[PDB]
């Protein structure tokens, strides 16, 4: 069970491109990620998919303003044009073959 | 006389003519999957020049290229007087005629070779 | 595209277990493999309680949990259920049905018996209001 | 008095069957084992080499019962199969297909249903884990299982376990020279009307063999060699149908053509070491293999050995039809075009007739119009005409294009018994020697007898 | 005043081991590698092969040591393995069997073959499709302690191929020749046992006709003595090694196997198959062997006469074999490409007297011993268990027609025995099978080269 | 004759012998299979050439029987002409002398180059 | 007046290549194929072979371009193969492993990280039954096996199928020696002092070569024969850094070094009739392998490397350095012991500088000192650097030791264009044929042509 | 005789002349059978090529034969005292190895030259 560390707030100004980061701790780092996005109640929402080599994987309803990276045992996530509607809590998990370990999430 | 032709040449030339053209036949006489094929093909050219020069050696002709022996021409074999034989056909016409009689004639020049040298000591043991 | 309509007691005013349901729109609960369950309390982080699997019924509950959760296969007409036995006041959570995406790896335990490497959750669907107080 | 002498180095020469060794010429020595035909280990012959025109000799020639062909075929299946021991089998390939019809993206609907998608199980380098992998397989190559199912499996499956070409190693026809061995000669003639079977009157005497260029076949030879006075039809048995007849043409009919598709290569893991390359995708449009042949270049060529049938066959109508059917394998013009191997039906080849009577000017026929002819790719080979061992053609990654030339034809005829008046030829590829009959039709080993013994007037000298 | 002279080409020979390369008639030039002998290749002899009987010569011989018997095994190894190359593994069979008791259309002999039904892969590698065989009690084993299922015996000490159906091994006769320089001497003296002078060797270009056949306890369809019956041993006083009989008169035997079982073609794979043993129409009978009694019985009588003069005032008796490994325990042999494992438990069962009367008028004519035995169609050969054969099955019943040639007979030799002498059978080697056609020849080289001195003196020029 | 009779003669005496030296020479020199039969005809060869090559060193390159130079050594024997060619075989005599063979085989050598050098002389003088 | 005459026999040689075949004696009858080198099959030379030293003559000697030392690496490829076949594989061993650190018995916490205890599912003598093992397998042949993994499998997997090594027969450094046939000499130089390239003024023939012994070897030559004279340094362009310099000592370094512990030697059973054989069980304490040299022995035998290279490169200081590093197969010193396979990391050797003027005497170093060299066991290796080999090593029951000396280095230079003042100089395996390329180094085959003319005085005779 | 294989290579141009025989006593002496059958089959091959030479020249079994063919002038200008005296057999073969073709061929036809006219001398009677 991989456990994934990151800050707890960010801080950024209004109109600017914010840099979302979340730490990968385990013994093994080859487990990969994929990254997701919860509003205020209803439902959260599934964003893309996050392998070696950066291999993305926007599923549903993606532009291309949601470009990422690795950079050793942490992964950047690089967001351009924010908007309003775009304040959420980011979920990073892993996956093995069992023990979904989530993540904390960083909340703006 | 036209001793620097290719190989084989002069072969439908006469038979007295074909005589001094005998030196480029003997010349040309030794001369994976490949491989194997080639070692055989390698190996095959040895008893054949091995084989012929056999039948040399036990002849007395085992150097010379042409060499006279005793034994008696038999009229049966061939007719036909020296003059058309040397003058009016090629080696193709002559081996084919006697083809039938050729296990025969190699009989007898054994029987003379062996008769040659068993004279030939009792010469030398006079003295 | 698939549609996750969950229904159920969401309003608990004895508090001795608790049963869920969700209907599936569009694709079969028997093909498109995997499916899954999540629970979501009020303050505290969101976590995994169980899975069921679409064709070779090999579930894999979460083994940091005992035996407290339950899942039916229901292939018959589309449906698949929860039921957790012996609630508490502090399991007063939301829940979320999940199908998961197709990484098509499948590994080998015996001869003849194969079963799909777990995958990222992808659909998502609305949510019921649970409120279990006594 | 006349007394027998024996004489050495005779010219004389008996007919006798033997074993003959590979030569080439030190084209390049370059590339890793890269030749089938292994010209590495056949030794260069002679940039000029020795030739003997013999003449008041008249030789027999009989190229029917040949052990120069014969023994040819011998080396070209061990040649083949010595090449493929080190190369990985199509074994796990025979999983079930999830098959359906091809994607094409923006930018006809007669012309696609050729390649079919199909995706599968595929074990991965540990064995015991299956992941899903795709691939594009031909109409030709898939066979689908059961009736009314959406599932297909290889045709070669079933017949027998089957390997591939491995990539490593190319096998275009690079022309061999098979050379005698010492104290066997090879007898060439040189009579330009010299049929199969008849007397030469120029049979020159050479060291071995010219270049010969080992091409498969079955309908039309290619790049072959060119006659020199005229067009001569062979036959071992006119008047038997059932034997195949080999037409000699002297002007040369060139085809060109390609498969226009660029088409990325895919490597796939089967298995443990094991890796087999397939087609990836399709980039651009679908559009079929096709092939050109000149209009005014063909039945010039068509009339002049119209002409000639008449010889043979007096005051006959001559017409040529379409093969007859049935297999793929002989029914079609079958080559290989930088590794891949083409079938093409020829029906708009062998379709007028020749009449003896009549006008044949070349200006009624407008130029610059070429024939098409639909081509088929089929990557699962079986040839020797029996169900024995595959050859996996792999993917080319880009577009091949290559240029030949037409040499031969390989016809046969009906021999309808009841039927008179017009004769009808038909093409078919019977035995595949033919292909290379016409290329050592005019050679024969011979066995060289080095002894001859006459009467003569000298005596030999004995001691006293 | 004697001087030195060379004769070229003098009757003088050393003895030398050699190659020998095979040799037979072309008799059959159609049937394209069937021959597992591959005679093909051999060249042919000669219709009239020439003789030269050598007198006022005598040469020792030892077939013992004799380099000819262990070429002749060195062949037949790389043969085997030559023919069975291109033919199928049977690698995915060994997999998990269901046997019972057999069903038919004699409940006490019918138990020898189990109706096993076993998981078989279908053209297609993922599905499985099932398919029953047939499988004798021999080649099973109940893989684990009180189990209903079976499992071949051949899983787990070697990967088994089997004998291809388009190659036939039956011992066409073969000729071993020597090479250019190099004869062979043949002896001629009938009462010549192993080791000995002979006093008419004779010289042939190479020996005749050899059928190669491979048995335990009985010679089959070979070559028959002149006089009388020849015992031949390395050591007669040494218990440890084998005796060989050779007998001048053959006796009939007729084995058979009557039952018409179906050959059924079964599918293991892509291109994988081989041919089990589909269903019995009719009754179980197990199969069995002719001998005649009054024949047995006389070559059984002069076999005790001879070998009285080598064990003086001994008491012979007959008795059968020890027991342990099927394979040297009965006598096995080949029958139309099925292997035929027999109890010889009838045929040595009986004690000569050296005194008394053993007229054959007392014994009743028309009497057969009947040998009752099982056809195992796994066979490990050669005594050594790193290779594995798989004999298919012949559909109908089969026959073979032979005359028995020798005996294979080892002598136990009871050290606190005194009296009677007590013979059992033994297969201890299978070169002996061959060292009883060999037992006249003997490779030998040839020197042309001979010196002697006289009185002629080589002249020279002046 | 008619030769064919291999290895004839060999329990005659060697002055019986002195005519039976032809049927010797002539019978000489004329796929798992394959490889031994290959190998059975280079064998041939590799036999037939060694006994060439002695015969040529030793001057009787086709002579069947050929005088030489060298005189026999008493040590190696004593026996008469009478008791050589008339009692005992070409067997036997080979083996009471097979110790000396070396030595005999050099001694050939030996003379026989001699006789090549001082001709040479005797060609030269004119 | 003169004539031409032809002269038989005469001592005059052309220098050619051609095919050579092995020779040793026959010291052991027993021990059926149990030699991998097939020693049985070579001809015993000569209780006494002929060496005879020719006077008067000079000969030029080059073995960076001879044919000798080829034709013994094609051998080794052959050899190798040849005696590989008929001996299990190791494609089903490719399943998943459970690995977990090594438990040991009561009685060190960071170099006990060598070995781990892996599990995994192996089929039993039924193809359908699966039953766990245990095997003991080291790091070097283990990967994270890729991703959304807790375990490991083997390193060559995804490479190429992987065979074993048979334990029947072994593969011992027997020397053998390479023959010539009749009509080809094999020359030898004998000058003390004698380099790659040069004429050599002490040519003595010989009928074939010495006792050269097949050692595998990167950096250090092992159990070779010593120099005569001095230490002489070969190199085919010393100015050419990418070249490798060989230098061949004439004293000799004792190397001996053991494996020490006890391996159970367990039998499993994987696939139907194969076995293969793995490390069981650990009794005692885990200890890494370690060579030691003396340091008196080293110190002294790398001052007269030094100088000898000063004259080479006068007015140069001269360093020794450790291998640069990257892949371990280069980096370290890989030798044989027993069968099982080394590799030494090769730095303290290295450990050095040498200086033109200064004091070195053997009184200041205190002796019975000695370097440890620390070594890791690899039991899967490939060899010849090439995509498609393996050589799996069982392991031997019991603790290992081997005895050998030092004789060659191999060495190579940095050469920096820019840098100036000191060089380094580095081992490095460059190529595998330089270490027979020690013991070839004087020997050259040659044809023999035993024809000669000259004029003469003497006229050939004619009868009248 | 006790002399060797390649003996007096080094020596001068006649004291090699005595020293003929013991070269020509030299001639005609699984992965490594296949080799060593190669390497026989190679040494015959040796062999039988230089006999084939010695045999149409005459020379069948003369180690030293007189020709006659005549040196020509061109082909050496050193004479026979600074020829067989002065250096051996390694330079000479070098030297005239331009023209080693040439008088293999004029020696052919002057050899069967010999044979055609002696025939015709012995038909006399
Ligand atoms: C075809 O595909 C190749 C390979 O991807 C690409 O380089 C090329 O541009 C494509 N188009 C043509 C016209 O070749
Ligand atoms: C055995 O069955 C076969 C197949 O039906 C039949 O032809 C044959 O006659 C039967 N044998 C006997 C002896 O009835």
């Amino acid at each position: 069970q991989p456990v994934v560390t990151q800050s707890p707030s960010a801080s950024a100004s209004l109109g600017a491109s914010v840099k979302l980061t979340c730490t990968l701790g385990s013994g093994n780092t080859n487990y990969a990620i994929a990254w997701h996005q919860q509003q205020e109640g209803k439902a959260p929402r599934f964003l893309m998919r996050v392998e070696s080599g950066g291999s993305h994987s926007k599923g549903d309803g993606i532009p291309h303003r949601f470009s990422g990276s690795s950079s050793g045992a942490e992964r950047y996530l690089t967001i351009s044009n924010l908007q309003s509607e775009d304040e959420a809590d980011y979920f990073c998990q892993t996956w093995t073959t069992g023990t979904h370990v989530f993540g904390v999430g960083t909340k703006l | 006389g036209a001793v620097f032709l290719g190989f084989l040449g002069a072969a439908g030339s006469t038979m007295g003519a074909a005589s001094n053209t005998l030196t480029v036949q003997a010349r040309q006489l030794l001369s994976g999957v490949w491989g194997f094929k080639q070692l055989q093909a390698r190996v095959l050219a040895i008893e054949r020049y091995l084989e012929v020069q056999q039948l040399l050696g036990i002849w007395g002709c085992s150097g010379k290229l042409i060499c006279c022996t005793n034994v008696p021409w038999n009229s049966t074999w061939s007719n036909r007087t020296q003059e058309d034989i040397w003058n009016n056909m090629t080696w193709m016409e002559w081996e084919r005629e006697i083809g039938n009689y050729t296990h025969t004639i190699y009989s007898l020049l054994e029987e003379s070779q062996f008769q040659q040298e068993i004279n030939e000591k009792d010469l030398l043991a006079l003295d | 595209q698939v549609q996750l309509q969950e229904s159920g007691p969401g309003l608990v005013r004895p508090s001795e277990t608790l049963s869920l349901t969700c209907t599936v729109s569009g694709g079969s609960i028997s093909d498109r493999y995997y499916w899954n369950w999540i629970r979501q309390r009020p303050g505290k982080p969101l976590e995994w309680l169980g899975n069921i699997y679409g064709f070779s019924e090999r579930t894999y509950h979460n083994p940091s949990f005992k035996s407290r959760v339950t899942i039916s296969k229901d292939t018959s007409k589309n449906q698949f259920f929860l039921s957790l036995s012996s609630v508490t006041a502090a399991d007063t959570a939301v829940y979320y049905c999940v199908r998961d995406r197709l990484l098509e790896e499948y590994y080998e335990e015996d001869y003849d018996n194969w079963y799909r490497v777990f995958d990222a959750l992808e659909v998502w669907g609305r949510g019921l209001l649970v409120t279990v107080s006594s | 008095n006349l007394w027998v002498t024996v004489y050495y180095g005779v010219p004389v020469w008996k007919e006798a069957k033997t074993t003959l060794f590979c030569a080439s010429d030190a084209k390049a020595y370059e590339k890793e084992v890269h030749n089938v035909w292994a010209t590495h280990a056949c030794v260069p012959t002679d940039p000029n080499p020795q030739e003997m025109v013999l003449e008041n000799v008249t030789e027999n020639f009989n190229m029917w019962k040949n052990d120069m062909v014969d023994q040819m075929h011998e080396d070209v299946i061990s040649l083949w199969d010595q090449s493929l021991k080190p190369c990985v089998k199509l074994t796990p390939l025979c999983v079930t297909l999830n098959c359906t019809n091809t994607t094409v993206s923006n930018g006809s609907n007669a012309n696609f249903e050729e390649m079919k998608n199909c995706s599968f199980n595929a074990t991965t380098e540990i064995k015991d884990k299956k992941k899903n992998e795709y691939a594009l397989f031909y109409k030709l190559d898939i066979v689908p299982l059961n009736n009314s199912s959406g599932k297909y499996r290889l045709i070669n499956c079933n017949t027998s376990a089957c390997t591939q070409i491995c990539p490593k190693v190319t096998f275009e026809p690079i022309p061999i020279h098979y050379c005698a061995p010492a104290g066997y000669a090879i007898l060439k003639c040189n009579n330009k009307t010299f049929n199969g079977t008849g007397p030469c009157n120029n049979v020159s005497t050479v060291q071995c063999t010219h270049g010969i260029k080992p091409v498969v076949s079955t309908q039309l030879l290619l790049n072959g060699s060119l006659a020199e006075k005229e067009i001569i039809i062979r036959s071992e048995n006119l008047t038997n149908n059932a034997k195949t007849i080999i037409v000699h043409l002297n002007e040369s009919v060139g085809i060109v053509c390609t498969r226009p598709s660029n088409m990325t290569r895919k490597s796939i893991r089967i298995g443990p070491g094991q890796t087999f390359y397939a087609l990836g995708d399709i980039i651009g449009d679908i559009r079929q293999p096709h092939c050109n042949i000149s209009k005014q270049n063909w039945n010039r060529t068509l009339q002049q050995v119209g002409r000639k049938l008449a010889e043979h066959f007096p005051n006959r109508n001559i017409t040529f039809n379409h093969s007859s059917g049935g297999d793929l394998e002989i029914t079609t013009h079958s080559f290989n075009c930088r590794g891949e191997f083409f079938y093409c039906n020829t029906s708009g080849l062998f379709n007028g007739t020749y009449h003896p009577n009549g006008t044949y000017n070349e200006t009624a026929v407008n130029s610059s119009d070429t024939i098409t002819l639909q081509c088929r790719i089929k990557q699962i080979i079986n040839m020797w005409q029996e169900v024995g061992r595959c050859m996996y053609a792999p993917p080319i990654a880009g577009n091949i294009t290559c240029n030949s030339n037409i040499t031969g034809l390989l016809l046969t005829r009906d021999g309808g018994i009841n039927q008179t008046g017009e004769e009808i030829f038909r093409p078919g590829g019977g035995d595949m020697r033919d292909n290379w009959r016409s290329e050592l039709y005019k050679y024969k080993v011979v066995e060289i007898k080095p002894l001859g013994i006459a009467p003569t007037k000298c005596k030999r000298r004995v001691v006293e």
